[PDB]
This record gives C-alpha cells, sequence and structure tokens, in this order.
C-alpha cells in the first residue's frame, strides 16, 4: 500500500481493499518519513485499540 | 457529535477531539433534563 513501485494519477485514483488481517499502525505513525498524518473520526494513536 | 455512545468517543478520541464531542452532549442532554423536570414541575402543579 505504502510501498509499491508506482501510484496512479489522481484523476484515476487507484484504491485497495484491506480486510481479513491484523492491522498495527504504530509502523506507521513512528515512521519520520511522513509529513502528513492527520485523523478525521480518531486520534492517530487510539488506532491500536 | 460523532456518536451517541460516551465511551465509542472517548476509546476513539484523545484529551481535546472530545472534549469538543462530548460537550455536545453534555449540552444536548443537560436541555434533555431541563426539559424533563420543567415538565414534571408543571405536572406536579396539576396533581397538586
Ligand atoms: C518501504 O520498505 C522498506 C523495506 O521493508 C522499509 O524500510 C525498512 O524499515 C524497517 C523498520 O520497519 C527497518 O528494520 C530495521 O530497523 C532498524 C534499523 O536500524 C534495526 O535496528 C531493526 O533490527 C530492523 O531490522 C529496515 O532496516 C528498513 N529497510 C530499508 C531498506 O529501508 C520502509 O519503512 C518502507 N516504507 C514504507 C512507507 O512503508
Amino acid at each position: 500500500v505504502f510501498n509499491a513501485t508506482r501510484f496512479a494519477s489522481v484523476y484515476a485514483w487507484n484504491r485497495k481493499r484491506i480486510s481479513n488481517c491484523v492491522a498495527d499502525y504504530s509502523v506507521l505513525y513512528n515512521s519520520a518519513s511522513f509529513s502528513t498524518f492527520k485523523c478525521y473520526g480518531v486520534s492517530p494513536t487510539k488506532l491500536n485499540d | 457529535a460523532i456518536s451517541s455512545v460516551l465511551n465509542d468517543i472517548l476509546s476513539r478520541l484523545d484529551k481535546v477531539e472530545a472534549e469538543v464531542q462530548i460537550d455536545r452532549l453534555i449540552t444536548g442532554r443537560l436541555q434533555s433534563l431541563q426539559t424533563y423536570v420543567t415538565q414534571q414541575l408543571i405536572r406536579a402543579a396539576e396533581i397538586r
């Protein structure tokens, strides 16, 4: 998801469905790479709960 | 607000975004008791 070789043009924006798996969002939040990580119906810590 | 269950706000939000949400419920609910208790004080004057 976050590491594909290429992304789509924003007119055709690709959508990948995520299901039947464990999510640990700390892996992304601890990643010093991301300029932006804003949450809009939850708080980014509470994702893990 | 996002949800009519308190703990489904509180598990999903931090100390500040929850203060913005929760006070909505504190308002609405308070106005629901402030209504109900008025309605009873007047009915009570009817039954009195
Ligand atoms: C894109 O894919 C990269 C490869 O999977 C990934 O980089 C890797 O990130 C992990 C941490 O999740 C690193 O793991 C090591 O971290 C420290 C390094 O000092 C070690 O002490 C640990 O024992 C552990 O082995 C990898 O070293 C790192 N590899 C590379 C080549 O960067 C990126 O995080 C991925 N990016 C995104 C956006 O998902």
